[PDB]
């Protein structure tokens, strides 16, 4: 449960300055079937009101923080990759284009099957509108005939501050504290 | 204050005799300020179907779409007198598009063909509520030939026993500027 | 696994009010084979009196208070998430039909076969009337010939106040408290 | 282990009082081959003086308390189930006719032979004497030919004051002490 | 973790008075394919240095304090019971040959393998002489041809007391204390 | 799961006489293909100073401690348990050639491959010089034809004090509060 | 959450002095299918600016502090090591060339195609510069025709200091009190 605990800090800081939390899932996905070098994954959002931040590099809306929590692989992509038909490597986090955060424990490792899966290392808070982009180092890449794009999930818990009383005064004092 | 703007919906309905169906409720003050209104579907969305929006338990609009054809909010027409009047209208032409509206509602999208069909209303000042505010849809099946559509009362609950049916979907897109 | 902590909140908050607390069944499905784009789950509760909601958009009757805990998806649909039969993806819940407050982690991901299989992060409070509403939005959609619509189950904790001494001046003072 | 925690509590509650805490197996059968509508299960309890109380409806004994705690579906029921041998659907149960207190979620989905097998909401209590009565509702009935009956086994935690010194009063005199 | 909660209490309470606290398995074995009715199992506990304690109705020694804490199948013993190879069932257990305490609850359930499986109620004490002894009620019996014997693992924790002092007192008062 | 707090605990408690604490891998073999009785396991602990304690019975050297922590069987071995190739059962493991302290649970049973792979109870203590023996008791022994020997790896926390003021003298101090 | 706890430690003790900490990979590769005796694995880290710090025994730079916290094995080096085409064994871990850390417990059986792979014992901390070497001491070397040279993963936490006001002796003050 390291959701949970970010999911208990953000309703109990936020809440006071008026403040909306919920979970999304985040779906970085590596297109056409990566053999040789690193690539970059098209990350796509789905955020409260139906919209739809897709595209590299999302910048986060300008009353709106973020946690990137935890990422996993779904069965049938662990599936390809241990036969071959799509490509394994880790997957680098940066914020602002800068800052290299995490580097996730090779891809094929975190399977959602199984219950000894490593996670993501750490909580990554991701303040208002800051440029979230990821990058793909591939190792062992894909060989197999008729391979597969790689598509890697991340959950993201939403602290949402636009039902506030006065929510640009009220952003810069919560996002101060938490 | 702040801006709600959504879309509620109802997916699979019967067009059968006498049904009522709630669509979407809103709670606090506010002025409502857009709205629309779709069905799709078989046919029986341009006669079966009548829409209602209340506040406060007091009634706001309630209407059709062979209401607001043949009662003059529409596409401006001119029929000769040589004609059986608006059944020479829906019998030659498929598709019909009307923009301008004001207050009160306008058949903007007719498709027969598509077999699409909408309406759309703009005040001319942002119209208070109160307490709730509340969207129903009764489904009241009366066929086209006669339909009556002079009306005598709010609450005419007006049927025929050859009147058309189907399966449709029915949509109402709404923005207000509730308060908190 | 959140089931049985929520479930003693409700057993000893609302017993100084008369409080009845018990579990039904709630089922989402989209029709007719989801392939390209957002999808709505036709919902379906059963109450006490053989009384089925259906269709989209379930009020909450005037003296229950609901809790959307769990949830699960059977083995004969994930034997087809799998082969391509039906489409993978999230499901969005929301409530007064504009906030967000959950998204259910990857549906393939909570079959009832897998030896880890995941839950929610935390159960949604749903007071008197308020309407919850559903969307499907896929990842992964169905690829193969003869598709298959998608049904995943969920679980609902009803708190009802009807056989108190009074059922509509208690409900909404537990409310507050709960 | 949430047998263990009502066995546990069960033996420091009703311990200064005396009390005979045992578990027993509760047999739920409904009969012949469900095929439309909704049924009405055979209960079955063996105590310890080898007499079966049987027959629809049990009147629970006068110097009893009894804890619903488990529910499962053995391996070859499940082989029948989704081969359309037998009908799949809920378990209702009541006490006095009236209160609803659960809903078993499909009991298919209770089944063994699945690594994640669903568990109830709450293991339900049942006082001194009171009737419990179940019924049987099912969705997607048996199919096939060469039918079977439906069975879904329980597991009850049985308090018993019976060889104390004290009448059917202070049973239920520990019993809402519990 | 119900053999450590015991463990340490044993440890704990049995320290002052003397006592040596220790684990072992007790192997309950109904021979020769059961096939029709109700049987009885010989029992086998492994003492220190390769005892064996075998035959039906263990009498548990003068100085020793059992308990029976844990439940198991083998995985064979499982796959043998889903193919109809070996009876499934319920194992009683009895104490002086009179008292029923515990009912397993339906052995096929408790395979090691699968993470949902479902437990023993409670840890039962057997204090100084004292008359162990188990049933085997068997439900959809053995039907395929080379049927084998049933045999069911418990965790057995021994408290010893015969290399303190006299151990009669240290028996009297420790038993008087845990 | 126990490794990790005894290792721990030996840090912080060897640290102010000085020590090591580090960790091997310790091999359990019973040779030939036990298919009657009760064997007895060869031992082979490798320490840091690539020396090779073989045989039955190892000696702990005169300036470490002990801990018997964790064990597991890989897949090879449990592929061949359940088609009858090696015999089941559990390992005894003594202390001075006269105490019994554990017994392991059912060496099938913590295959690495069963998703809920069991653990020991407790970590064994072992001062300087005893005598760690172990003894294989064969439940279900092999029966198919080309058979295989047993192998089970442990794993041990050696608190090493060679690099002490005076190693001999440090042991003995050491000893009573570890 | 082995990994997730020592990343929690480290930032609340570089807060106070600035610290820049992240995860990264360590890759060690025993070079050209060993077959006889120990051999010396070549280990690959990859700090911020893409800068691969190869060859073996890593020097730490003299501002870091690392954490070695997990290791693994993919799946086609699990598959290659049952078919017998590259060399099972351990591998040791040493701090400055002279102190042994750790041993890690049989690297085919921390593969990752394994529900339940067994774990290190410790997360070994390492100061401002030491010199990190590593040993593959194999057993069961490789037996089939065109072997594959060995591959296993780590896992490091790098706590970088040189974002701080002084990235030369504030990181002094910080290995203290970690």
């Amino acid at each position: 449960s390291v959701t949970q605990q970010v999911f208990n800090f953000a309703v109990t800081k936020s809440q006071p300055f008026g403040g909306y939390v919920y979970s999304t899932n985040l779906t970085a996905s590596t297109s056409s079937a990566v053999t040789s070098t690193q690539l970059t994954p098209l990350n796509l959002s789905i955020t409260l009101g139906q919209i739809t931040l897709s595209g590299n590099s999302l910048v986060i809306p300008a009353t709106q923080i973020w946690y990137l929590t935890d990422a996993y692989v779904s069965v049938p992509d662990y599936t390809n990759i241990t036969n071959g038909a799509e490509a394994d490597g880790v997957i680098l986090i940066y914020k602002d284009g800068v800052k290299l955060m995490l580097t996730t424990p090779l891809i094929s490792s975190m399977s959602i099957s199984n219950p000894a899966r490593t996670h993501l290392a750490q909580a990554v808070k991701y303040s208002p509108q800051s440029i979230l982009t990821m990058y793909f180092n591939p190792t062992k890449p894909a060989t197999a005939s008729t391979s597969y794009p790689n598509t890697v999930y991340f959950t993201v818990v939403v602290v949402d501050f636009s039902y506030a009383q006065n929510p640009a005064r009220a952003v810069v004092s919560a996002n101060a504290v938490m | 204050y702040s801006y709600v703007h959504n879309i509620t919906t109802q997916t699979n309905i019967d067009l059968s005799s006498q049904q009522t169906i709630h669509l979407a409720s809103i709670n606090g003050k506010g002025y409502i300020i857009f709205l629309r209104f779709f069905c799709e579907g078989s046919s029986a969305c341009f006669t079966n179907v009548k829409f209602s929006v209340k506040a406060n338990g007091l009634v706001l609009y309630s209407f059709r779409y062979i209401q607001l054809l043949e009662l003059g909010q529409a596409i401006a027409t001119a029929i000769p007198s040589s004609s059986q009047g608006f059944s020479t209208l829906l019998s030659n032409y498929n598709v019909l598009i009307s923009s301008p509206i004001g207050t009160l509602p306008q058949l903007t999208l007719y498709d027969s063909y598509d077999n699409r069909y909408g309406a759309m209303l703009q005040p001319a000042f942002p119209l208070p509520f109160v307490n709730t505010l509340s969207l129903d849809v009764d489904i009241l099946p009366v066929s086209q030939s006669s339909y009556d559509p002079i009306p005598y009362s709010l609450n005419d609950n007006q049927i025929s026993t050859n009147a058309p049916t189907g399966k449709g979907n029915i949509s109402i897109e709404y923005l207000l500027y509730n308060c908190l």
